[PDB]
């Protein structure tokens, strides 16, 4: 199978700026007919991906002239001449010279902002739910740039990985920042037998752990 | 023989100059009045009576070192390496 | 124009099977393959394979021979797959697209989630601080809502009067059912002096549960 390499997997713009991204192929995409089945699509959240520049460099119909593509044989390029709001989103190549067909994994486009520390806040499980027999500690992380962000859970110091669910907000329209929800489930039982939980978050923000913590004293 | 009732095969109907035509959709190419397909850029064996143009087709010229070329069909002149009706 | 219109989602028990349909209007069904293709978020964009409607004859990527089955009837100008034994790692959005050297057109995507659960309305349980909040802060309230099926739940803060501030996190399946988690973020001075409620709905079970944070002692 040809493999499909897009970098960056993440591109922060300001609107305005140019932009300008990466896809190589494990293989020569020239087909023995002499083209270039090397394609790029846009893809906005919630949608199917749409059809930008077909055959290295043709602009498919009612595509912004703003975007352009270049390259050969396997490095190629697609270039974005001045950012604009409706062009954020997750950009694909894709190879149709050799079966089976293969895509990129992508790069995302997004605003550029200056850097946030989250906000952490912890929040014990509630009577409601402890009298079922389970017990949720969550963890918000608000609010926070850039993206990438690593959670840990700590009971009494341990560090815990079973029984945890993630889940990640896209970037915010208005100020560019991503949040983050962290939730550690546990029995009534195990839950009533540690007394600290504790919320750590590894960002740029800060060089040590962000830590957020309830003692069930 | 482009009508209001022609359906152009990977194409569309437009007025250019006078009358009706087909145009191609993307980068395709006619292969009659009608029809639109994929234009290759070599002709060798791999590509024998393929589109390599509007109204041309690549061919297989039986010589002693066997060659081929992209030839306009009956009614056409390669001009400037362009077929136009002749 | 041309359009290719997708059948709606679907919800598949573990080894049962099902078939995603992709009616095609708006141009000669014959002249043109179409190619499906699968999305996830582990595994990206993954061509499933190709039929030629004309003749009905599919082509096939090799890591789904067996569990699709690309069908074409001329009539009704419909493509169909059949994904069959469905798994966990079956769940995806799937796209029909219009092939002919490039894919110009994509369906709007089919989701399909794999999930032995019934129908099952959330429990929904309050996140209060555990803390009091100091003078002129903010302080971030939530409301978990997990042990769910299907989605959508839906949340809101005080009836949709709180709006900014909040982050609905997007559900996770993980057991057969879905968790969502939804933060709110007000003054100090508006809480707890004023009343602030997550109002969580699942149509799927006529269920509506308006859950009050209130301060823990």
């Amino acid at each position: 199978d040809v493999v499909m390499t897009q970098t960056p997997l993440s591109l922060p713009v300001s609107l305005g700026d140019q932009a300008s991204m990466s896809c190589r192929s494990s293989q020569s995409l020239v087909h023995s007919n002499g083209n270039t089945y090397l394609h790029w699509y846009l893809q906005k959240p919630g949608q199917s991906p749409k059809l930008l520049i077909y055959k290295v460099s043709k602009r498919f119909s009612g595509v912004p002239d703003r975007f352009s593509g270049s390259g050969s044989g396997t490095d190629f390029t697609l270039k974005i001449s001045r950012v604009e709001a409706e062009d954020l989103g997750v950009y694909f190549c894709s190879q149709s010279t050799h079966v089976p067909y293969t895509f990129g994994g992508g790069t995302k486009l997004e605003m550029k902002r200056t850097d946030a520390a989250p906000t952490v806040s912890i929040f014990p499980p509630s009577s409601e739910q402890l009298t079922s027999g389970g017990a949720s500690v969550v963890c918000f992380l608000n609010n926070f740039y850039p993206k990438d962000i690593n959670v840990k859970w700590k009971i009494d110091g341990s560090e815990r990985q079973n029984g945890v669910l993630n889940s990640w907000t896209d970037q915010d329209s208005k100020d560019s920042t991503y949040s983050m929800s962290s939730t550690l489930t546990l029995t009534k039982d195990e839950y009533e037998r540690h007394n600290s939980y504790t919320c750590e978050a590894t960002h740029k923000t800060s060089t040590s752990p962000i830590v957020k913590s309830f003692n069930r004293n | 023989k482009v009508t209001v009732d022609t359906v152009c095969k990977r194409g569309f109907l437009i007025q250019m100059s006078g009358h009706l035509e087909c145009k191609c959709e993307n980068d395709l190419v006619l292969v009659n009045e009608e029809t639109c397909e994929e234009k290759v850029l070599k002709c060798d064996e791999k590509t024998v009576n393929k589109p390599c143009g509007d109204f041309s087709k690549c061919i297989k010229i039986d010589g002693n070192p066997v060659s081929y070329a992209c030839k306009c069909n009956l009614g056409y002149d390669m001009v400037n390496n362009v077929c136009i009706p002749n | 124009q041309v359009q290719l219109q997708q059948s709606g989602a679907e919800l598949v028990r573990p080894g049962a099977s099902v078939t995603l349909s992709c009616k095609a209007s708006g141009y000669t069904f014959t002249d043109y393959e179409m190619h499906w293709v699968k999305q996830t978020p582990v595994h990206g964009l993954e061509w499933i394979g190709a039929i030629d409607p004309e003749t009905g004859g599919p082509a096939y990527n090799q890591k789904f021979k067996g569990k699709a089955i690309l069908t074409t009837d001329k009539s009704s100008t419909t493509a169909y797959m059949e994904l069959r034994s469905l798994t966990s790692e079956d769940s995806a959005v799937y796209y029909c697209a219009r092939y002919y050297y490039v894919s110009s057109y994509w369906g709007q995507g089919t989701s399909v989630t794999v999930s032995s659960a019934s129908t099952k309305p959330p429990s929904v349980y309050p996140l209060a601080p555990g803390s009091a909040a100091q003078t002129n802060s903010m302080v971030t309230l939530g409301c978990l809502v997990k042990g769910y099926f299907p989605e959508p739940v839906t949340v809101t803060w005080n009836s949709g009067s709180l709006s900014s501030g909040v982050h609905t996190f997007p559900a996770v399946l993980q057991s057969d059912l879905y968790t969502l988690s939804s933060s709110v973020t007000v003054p100090s001075s508006t809480w707890p002096s004023e009343t602030v409620t997550c109002n969580v709905a699942h149509p799927a079970s006529s269920t509506k549960v308006d859950k009050k944070i209130v301060p823990r002692d």
